[PDB]
DNA sequence: CGCCGCGTCAGACTGCACACAATCTAAACCCTCCCCTTAGGGGAGGGTCAAGGC
RNA sequence: GCAG
DNA sequence: GCCTTGACCCTCCCCTAAGGGGAGGGTTTAGATTGTGTGCAGTCTGACGCGGCG
């Protein structure tokens, strides 16, 4: 997988509601994993690593 | 030798009698002389001598002197085998916790001390202090304290109290706990609160503490002080070639524990300051739990490769421990590996080995038999011989394999005719030759396949190989009846062509005195193989006493069906061949001669059969070419208009009239119509081409196209295939599923063009993908299904029970899609099966229906018998065998001894790699019959049901239902009950995008607190011109009667409660919101009109069902008889109410509001009634229609999956499993017994409990049983061995060991893991001898 | 590979489920005989005795 | 020689007790002086013992009563 | 066949002097799988 | 040197050549892989990828 | 008492071939104990060889 | 890396 | 034939005089330095259970 920015989703499969739930992931060529991510409350959350 | 295995904790004085001394130093060997270092981890004074019968300085040296202990140096003088037995000892200076008992969850530390695993793990590693015991203070025991708590409760409270931290806290608090005080308090602490999940813990605690009483166990010993050391020949420091070592990672993890414990020792003796004794306590602690189960707590330890370490733990556990990799399957002697090839010259009993193989694997019985005749003098002698390879032993040779068979094996070995034992035929190539009928069997086919032969060596395995395993014994499928051993591809290929008819062919007509005629004129060249002629048969009937009477026709024949008449065994009539043989029918062949002649003349017969088809399949020379596959020359023609109309719905679409999506589901269902007039046109005209001559006038036959022959045969292929030979290959599927919406309309014989291919690779990927992935999809399955059942053995002839399931036809909707005699053939009756004309008992009450009493009673119309089931049986650890039913790989009833839960979870699971990843119309005539019938009459004259549960079967002029519908609530039917129609009488009428109130009694309109703005929305539309109201949903209305629900009544004309009949009770409609009432208030309804309208697979359904596992959105219940009543609406969760008849009534439910209840409130409903809609959950089928209903519900469900694809799987199969599902039972009542209410017992342990009760008169318990997956029923056996060798083994070994279980080796994993025999088959003699002389 | 004369037809039962009847001149003209070259190590080393 | 042993079930009505049996004779025969009560041809000791189970010359009570007359014809040896 | 330390040479010799019999003892991995689970501080015994 | 000899020498990439007939080596040349130190693993990779 | 987060637990079977891991640091004192240096001596432990008598 |  | 009997004879272990050579163990080192960093992996999904937590 090329580094950069990607958005994705899981499909409703979480919280059996078929909520679509959103998420963005930037990918380095070397360094740490920062990704954002909707939970399904709607509230805009971030992982590192 | 020894009766059971016992699991137990380890006491230290228990671990220093096991050791034959302490480990004080990490010193593995001396660098320079390799010898064992003194006092390490391998010692040879601890462990033994490293050489046999020899001391480590060598001053004694031979078995002279034998287990004297050198006084040099002090190792004894004895076997070095020893090293693999003799343990050691490490003295931790401090305590530390068992991480198996500190961490694998439940936390047996947590859940004895009642302290939460945080608090336990913050103690240990030295955060916060515990006060062991207060005395007269304010701290109770079990209360942490943090540094500075305990800091200054030192000087308020001087040293009264005693507090500690670290492991040796943890200890001093399992040491001084009074086990059986705790638990009786525990008892009087349960027997005072009623909170459900509070009782279970407090139950799973109080289980925790007696299995600590009854046990020797002492809760201190969860802390470790003494740690045993592996012996060193299994952790071994090993020599590589190259001069360089390879060692265990034990070594590592153990020499690291004692460098920290000794470290410990030094930092004790200086009086380090406590934080270096505290850091130094953690990391003993840390390197003892790295050791026993590395990577558990936090991060792994990794050595010098980083790649972690294989602790003890590893060892043991998982697809590479021992219980896997080492004792439920090991490496073999005796045993060779080589490519399969065909040798059709075979018999069916016979292989063909490589003499190079057999030299080798019958090596000790070549030089037994050349020292025995004396051609060697010396087994050293014979050894060269043999390796000279001198002619002698080539007849030595021929002589010992002479009547020794051997085992062939091919991997998948998915169901047990993947093993089968062949007398071997001594060959000169390295290929093993496989007779070509067994292949089937193996799946194999000769493309690079390799099986793996084994030797019997003793008389016994010899025999068995003879009488169980021989492949002229295997003929039957053990999973349906079916032969296993059947014709294929290249012999059905011949004796189709053999048994076919051509119109003009040479020497048509002549009339013939036998088959032997036919087979002269046929090899002379005077007749065709297709000739019709008229030959003499002579065929032969079985009496009804047994013998053959004969009987001489001239029949109607060819010349191919005569030839072919010579090779069928007698007893079987000529109208078995007189007809174009597929492989359907020479299966249905060989399976009548089974069944008519037996064993023995249906061998003879199959390889007569193989034989004759290979011949004659030569004779033909069915070849393929490429003007074989003739492509239909209105294909162009098709595909134009195709075309054409698909160009019009584009450019519709233009004119914007069609949706994007109605224009894409257009354009698919005509190029799927085009599809399917190309496919027809291709098989119309390939399968009648052959017009030929009779008498000058032309006439069309049946074809002979090699293409169409062998997709006609059953050789290989079907039409589908012919469809993309020479049809088009048609609509093909983008990866996420969604098909692309022009077709391929190429086939293989012209050109796919490079997108087309491209397009056609998109799918052949998915499931070339899909097959690599799902084989361990399903081999898993298999696995969880063998260990659920892999100790049911029939043990028993008959347990004499009554119960038993009802066998019917299954008829979904409008077709059987299984007969009552495919569900009964085999199967044990539990009651006398009378006919449609009653106490006229047509079949007794114990016979096996075998195939005469199923065709007797298909005379009659039998449509239901009640049969012995395996769910059933009332055998406690086993089956009867009566109960079980038919051997179905014999074809009589099953021996006592046989293991039938491993066949019924092969025949289960081999399967497994062939599946994946409204009105009414009465199809033919009969009489409508209707079941829970409650009907009223409508206006119009109709009959409509005031029932949810109602369904419309229909019965037959015979008496037997011949479909069965579903119809919805208040369906109106345009044909009353108990009348006759035919085929496209549509009966059912209703419209499933609304769901009406159906009227209860005629009479006027009322409203009941339904007020106007308060429970409604006034609406006016234009198109029927009238006004009308909706009833009002939760989030818009008022407070109020949002509330107090609307109701509608019943009230006359005269202003009278009018009722319903029967019952004077007042009858109302309660309505929910979201309804659309448009009558008026005074509107005379006849009952039946409408008040108000309201709208609205595969291997995953296989392993899920079996898994029980619990559906997403389950179908809720009635639990009890009664009348449905609300409580709190509107609080997110609804609350409803069962009042019933005669029994307590408030009975509460949390139905959450967000989806339709699918009952009315006035209505009664029973124990299983389904509230809401939805999939069923098995647990809740169980708890309340029955066990049968769930054994019902699960074999339906099962055979729904395995009916798509084409698979006969027998429904014994299914049952065995359902019947090891339903093996716990948990205690309701603990009646005069010794279980305790709520905790969850064996049922047979139950159920012979309360027989001993009952039969000293004393009440017994009272039980409810349970429904476990086949993954929860394999981890909940009696048996840690079976357990702990399935999955998780750390979990079972460590609750087997806290619990001082106690394995009896019943089953059949215990017995193949301890080297015995297994108590199924063979071995199940012997082990009843064993419970005769040891229980006397 | 080589260009190899085939018949497509049933023989007998030797070409059963892929298998290939091959004749005796296809061995006698050594159309697919080849060579196979193996390397073997005897490695004397230094032992303690 | 044997091909398949359906015929020898039916004198004893399974197949374990078969191999049992058979078994049990084919070791007197095979480590033991005991000859085939068949003509042996040139059959294992494995065969001749089905061959015999087959024509009711060999069951598990007719061994039986063999092994109690030798033995008490052997032990009585009483000198 | 496979584990037996005892039981693999006995049945060697036995098919060498004709004697098609085996005297089975314990696979040795069992023995293995003992000494490792009493090596987890668990005393796994075999009750006579 | 010793970063690239476990490169070169142990890498998961760095794979023993086919080396059967000229297409053998000409196709294991120009071969993609999705494994690999960095990217996917055979067990954990999807139906999608 | 119902819910969300977190941890744990699984994930086909035989076969060939190949092949591990690769970085990573003190010196100057002293001591004891063992084996070695010549050209054979000394002796315990254990066989062997012609002779003779029974 | 591959074979079924 | 059955014995004895003195004379030989072999191997092997240790010893010589005055240290050499090495292995394998101890011990102190006095300007002053006072918190680990891989340019890590993190990338697997689904089921189940249990525990904080509102
Ligand atoms: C016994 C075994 C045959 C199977 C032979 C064949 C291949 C040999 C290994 C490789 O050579 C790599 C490596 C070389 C090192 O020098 C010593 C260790 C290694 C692991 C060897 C060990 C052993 O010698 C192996 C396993
Ligand atoms: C470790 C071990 C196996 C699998 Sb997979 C799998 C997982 C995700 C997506 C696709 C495949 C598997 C197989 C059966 C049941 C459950 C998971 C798997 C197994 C064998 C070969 C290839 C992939 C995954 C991790
Ligand atoms: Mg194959
Ligand atoms: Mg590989
Ligand atoms: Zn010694
Ligand atoms: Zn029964």
């Amino acid at each position: 997988r090329s580094p950069g920015v990607f958005f994705d989703s899981d499909k409703g499969k979480t919280h059996s509601s078929g909520k679509v739930l959103y998420n963005a992931r930037i990918i380095p060529y070397r360094g740490s994993w920062l990704d954002f991510e909707f939970d399904p409350k709607d509230n805009l959350f971030v992982r590192i690593d | 030798e020894f009766d059971a295995i016992k699991i137990a904790l380890a006491s230290p004085d228990m671990i220093r009698s096991w050791s034959f001394g302490e480990v004080k130093k990490p010193e593995t060997i001396n660098y320079r002389t390799f010898k064992p270092e003194r006092d390490g981890l391998f010692c040879a004074r601890i462990f033994g001598p490293v050489k046999d019968y020899e001391c480590l300085c060598g001053k004694y040296k031979r078995l002279k002197h034998r287990g004297v202990i050198c006084e040099k140096c002090g190792v004894e003088v004895t076997q070095t085998k020893v090293r693999r037995e003799r343990m050691g000892h490490i003295e931790l200076a401090s305590p530390t916790a068992h991480i198996w008992f500190l961490k694998s969850l439940p936390s047996r530390i947590g859940l004895l001390l009642d302290m939460p695993l945080r608090d336990i793990e913050r103690v240990l590693y030295f955060e916060s202090y515990v006060v062991i015991e207060g005395g007269m203070t304010n701290l109770e025991r079990q209360q942490i304290l943090t540094e500075e708590q305990y800091l200054d409760a030192l000087e308020e409270f001087g040293d009264e109290f005693d507090a500690k931290m670290g492991a040796e806290a943890i200890q001093a608090l399992l040491k001084s706990m009074d086990l059986e005080q705790e638990c009786e308090q525990l008892r009087e602490e349960l027997n005072e609160t009623n909170s459900e999940t509070k009782r279970k813990k407090l139950t799973k605690r109080i289980k925790l503490l007696e299995a600590f009483v009854q046990s020797g166990n002492k809760p201190e010993w969860m802390i470790l002080t003494v740690l045993p050391v592996l012996p060193p020949d299994l952790r071994p420091l090993v020599p590589l070639d190259g001069g360089r070592f390879a060692t265990s990672d034990l070594n590592d993890l153990y020499r690291r524990v004692i460098n920290r414990n000794n470290r410990l020792k030094r930092l004790l003796d200086l009086a380090a300051p406590d934080i270096i004794v505290r850091n130094e306590k953690r990391m003993l602690q840390e390197a003892v739990d790295a050791l026993l189960d590395n990577g558990r707590r936090g991060r792994a330890i990794t050595g010098s490769n980083k790649r972690p370490l294989k602790s003890l733990a590893d060892m043991i556990k998982g697809k590479q421990g021992r219980f896997r990799q080492n004792l439920l399957g090991k490496r073999v002697d005796y045993s060779g590996r080589s490519v399969i090839t065909v040798g059709p010259y075979l018999r069916l009993h016979q292989c063909g080995l490589p003499k190079k193989m057999a030299l080798e694997l019958f090596k000790p019985f070549i030089y037994g038999k050349l020292e025995l005749r004396g051609l060697a003098t010396t087994i050293k002698a014979a050894k060269k011989m043999v390796e000279r390879e001198e002619a002698v032993v080539w007849d030595i040779l021929d002589e010992v394999i002479r009547e020794h068979p051997v085992l062939l094996n091919r991997a998948p070995t998915l169901h047990r005719l993947g093993i089968q034992a062949f007398e071997p035929v001594l060959i000169e190539g390295k290929a093993i030759q496989l007779h070509p009928l067994v292949c089937a069997a193996y799946n194999a086919d000769f493309d690079g396949d390799q099986m793996a032969v084994h030797v019997p060596l003793t008389l016994e395995a010899q025999l068995e190989a003879r009488a169980l395993m021989m492949s002229t014994n295997n003929i039957l499928s053990p999973a349906n009846g079916e032969p296993i051993i059947v014709p294929s591809q290249d012999v059905v290929l011949g004796l189709y062509y053999m048994t076919r008819d051509c119109v003009n062919a040479k020497g048509e007509g002549m009339v013939l005195t036998g088959p032997k005629e036919a087979e002269r004129l046929y090899r002379s060249g005077l007749a065709s193989l297709h000739a019709r002629v008229k030959v003499r048969i002579t065929e032969y009937e079985k009496d009804a006493n047994g013998e053959l009477v004969a009987k001489t026709s001239l029949k109607d024949t060819t010349v191919g069906r005569a030839i072919l008449w010579m090779i069928v065994p007698k007893g079987l009539p000529y109208s078995i061949v007189n007809q174009a043989l597929g492989k359907k029918a020479i299966s249905k062949m060989l399976n009548t001669c089974y069944r008519i002649l037996g064993l023995k003349p249906t061998v003879i017969f199959a390889d007569q059969i193989m034989y004759t088809g290979f011949a004659y399949a030569a004779r033909s020379g069915a070849s393929v070419g490429i003007d074989d596959m003739v492509i239909p020359e209105k294909k162009h023609e098709i595909i134009s208009e195709a075309e054409a109309e698909v160009a019009e719905i584009q450019e519709q679409f233009q004119s914007g009239l069609v949706t994007a999506g109605e224009r894409y589901n257009k354009v698919i269902d005509i190029w799927a119509a085009a599809n399917d007039r190309v496919s027809k046109a291709m098989m119309d005209n390939l399968q009648t081409e052959t017009v030929i001559n009779r008498d000058g006038q032309e006439e069309k036959q049946v074809s002979f196209n090699s293409i169409y022959m062998m997709a006609d045969s059953g050789a290989r292929g079907s039409a589908a295939q012919i469809r993309q030979l020479a049809g088009m290959r048609g609509l093909m599927a983008k990866p996420d599923g969604s098909i692309i919406e022009t077709p391929i309309t190429a086939n293989f014989r012209e050109g796919l063009n490079v997108l087309q291919y491209f397009i056609s690779t998109h799918g052949a990927r998915k499931g070339l993908a899909d097959t690599a992935l799902k084989t361990a999809n399903s081999g898993y399955l298999t696995r969880r299904l063998v260990d659920v059942a892999q100790d049911l053995v029939v043990t028993e002839d008959d347990c004499g029970t009554h119960e038993g399931i009802m066998m019917t036809p299954v008829i979904e909707g409008g077709d059987v899609k299984e007969p009552l005699r495919d569900r009964v053939l085999g199967r044990v009756t539990a009651e006398d099966v009378l006919k449609p004309g009653t106490a006229d008992i047509l079949v007794p009450r114990n016979t096996l229906l075998h195939e005469q009493w199923c065709d007797l009673l298909e005379e009659n119309s039998v449509d239901a018998v009640k049969v012995r089931s395996v769910v059933s049986c009332d055998t406690d650890f086993g089956v009867c065998a009566h109960c079980y039913g038919r051997d179905l790989a014999r074809g009589h009833i099953i021996n006592k001894g046989e293991a039938i839960g491993v066949i019924a979870a092969q025949s289960i699971g081999e399967p497994g790699t062939q599946l994946t990843m409204s009105s009414i119309q009465v199809k033919n005539k009969g009489s409508i019959k209707l079941s829970n019938v409650k009907s009223v009459v409508n206006s119009s004259g109709k009959l409509v049901i005031t029932s949810r549960n109602t369904e419309l079967k229909l019965i037959d002029e015979f008496g037997r239902t011949k479909e069965s519908y579903k119809v919805p609530y208040g369906a109106v039917l345009a044909k009353g009950d108990g009348e006759q129609v035919a085929g496209g009488e549509t009966v059912a009428n209703w419209d499933p995008h609304t769901m009406p109130v159906i009227t209860e009694v005629s009479g006027f309109v009322r409203f009941t607190d339904m007020i106007d703005g308060q429970t409604i929305t006034r609406q006016t539309d234009e198109l029927t011109g009238l006004s009308s109201l909706v009833v009002l949903d939760s989030a818009e209305r008022t407070a109020g009667g949002k509330d107090l629900r609307p109701a509608l009544k019943i009230v006359d004309a005269q202003g009278n409660d009018v009722l319903i009949p029967g019952t004077d009770m007042p009858a109302q409609y309660f309505l929910p919101g979201k309804a659309i009432v448009q009558l008026e208030d005074g509107v005379q309804i006849s009952s039946g009109d409408t008040l108000a309208r309201i709208p609205q697979g595969g291997l995953p359904r296989v392993a899920d069902l079996f898994e029980a596992r619990r559906p997403k959105e389950p179908a809720i219940l009635a639990e009890i008889s009664g009348i449905v009543s609300f409580g709190k609406e509107t609080k997110g969760k609804r609350r409803l109410v069962i009042t019933p008849v005669d029994g307590s009534d408030p009975y509460e439910e949390m139905i959450p509001k967000w989806r339709q209840l699918n009952v009315f409130e006035g209505e009664r409903v029973e124990r299983g009634d389904v509230i809401s809609d939805g999939p069923e959950a098995p647990h809740d089928i169980l708890r309340l229609r029955g066990v049968h209903a769930v054994t019902r519900y699960i074999v339906n469900e099962v055979q729904d999956v395995y009916r798509l694809q084409g698979v006969k799987i027998n429904d014994k199969h299914i049952e065995v499993i359902v019947r090891q599902m339903l093996r716990k039972a948990t205690i309701v009542n603990a009646g005069s017994s010794d279980f305790l209410e709520g905790e969850q017992v064996e049922y047979s342990r139950v159920k012979i409990a309360n027989r001993e009760l009952e039969a000293n008169g004393k009440v017994g318990a009272t039980y409810s049983r349970d429904l476990l997956g086949i993954t929860k029923a394999s981890l909940a056996t009696e048996s840690f061995i079976s357990a702990a060798s399935f999955q998780e083994t750390t979990r079972v070994l460590t609750e087997a060991a806290v619990a001082g279980k106690r394995d009896e080796l019943r089953g059949l994993k215990e017995n193949v893991i301890v080297g015995r025999l297994i108590p199924a088959g063979t071995g199940y003699a012997y082990h009843q001898d064993r419970m005769r002389r040891r229980a006397a | 590979g080589q260009n190899m004369r085939v018949a497509f037809m049933p023989w007998n039962g030797y070409n059963f489920e892929d298998s290939i009847l091959v004749s005796e001149r296809v061995v006698q003209e050594d159309r697919f005989t080849t060579i196979h070259i193996q390397e073997l190590a005897c490695v004397s080393r230094d032992t303690k005795l | 020689a044997r091909v398949t042993v359906q015929d020898a079930v039916e004198k004893i009505g399974n197949r374990f007790d078969l191999v049992l049996v058979a078994a049990r004779r084919a070791r007197q025969m095979q480590v033991g002086g005991k000859d085939p009560l068949v003509p042996e041809e040139n059959d294992k000791t494995t065969v001749i013992a089905l061959r015999e189970i087959e024509e009711g010359l060999i069951n598990n009570q007719i061994l039986d009563v063999r092994e109690r007359q030798e033995q008490q014809e052997q032990e009585a040896a009483e000198l | 066949k496979s584990d037996d330390v005892n039981g693999r040479t006995k049945m060697y010799k036995n098919i060498v002097d004709g004697n098609h019999q085996m005297e089975p003892g314990m696979p040795e991995s069992f023995n293995v799988l003992l000494k490792e689970i009493r090596s987890l501080g668990i005393n796994i015994e075999l009750e006579d | 040197s010793a970063a690239v000899k476990e490169f070169f020498g142990s890498s998961q990439l760095s794979q023993f050549m086919d080396q059967n007939n000229p297409l053998s080596e000409i196709t294991h040349k120009r071969r993609i892989s999705a494994l690999g130190p960095g990217g996917l693993t055979r067990e954990r990779a999807g139906f999608e990828v």
